[PDB]
């Protein structure tokens, strides 16, 4: 939760067979000034979430 | 200064003494009160509770 640079055009790419384009939803390379950041998990075969 | 995220102390001790039995003063967790604490062996807390 921090303070990016959004695009006209943003858009994510997978990871496991990724697509022909280039992942680039921001542009944003100087860390800006964030007010919140946390990391949490899952399980990877789940097939709902919520 | 005064912006982002690293701050200081500013707070208590976080003092691991749980003094059960007497009456006493606490904050726990953000919610103000006065109790007595009695130990038991209990099983329904979940990792987020
Ligand atoms: C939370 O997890 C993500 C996922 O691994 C971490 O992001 C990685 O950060 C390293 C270090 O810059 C990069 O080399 C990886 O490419 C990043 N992964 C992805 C998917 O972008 C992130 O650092 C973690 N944060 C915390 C606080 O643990
Ligand atoms: C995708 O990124 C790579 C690495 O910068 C670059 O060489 C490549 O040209 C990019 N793809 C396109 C279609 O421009
Ligand atoms: C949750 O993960 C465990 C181990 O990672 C797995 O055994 C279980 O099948 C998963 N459950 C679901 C609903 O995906
Ligand atoms: C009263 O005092 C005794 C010993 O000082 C103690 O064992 C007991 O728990 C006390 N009662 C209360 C309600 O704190």
């Amino acid at each position: 939760a921090c303070q990016y640079t959004m695009c006209e055009y943003p858009h994510t790419v997978c990871k496991s067979k990724g697509s022909i384009r280039n992942e680039s939803w921001h542009i944003d390379s100087s860390e800006p000034l964030c007010l919140f950041k946390k990391n949490f998990t899952y399980n990877v075969s789940a097939d709902w979430l919520y | 200064i005064n912006s982002g995220t690293t701050c200081s102390n500013d707070l208590l001790y976080s003092n691991t003494e749980v003094s059960t039995g007497v009456c006493v003063n606490y904050d726990l967790y953000g919610i103000t009160g006065q109790g007595i604490f009695k130990e038991v062996s209990a099983a329904y807390y979940n990792n987020w509770q």
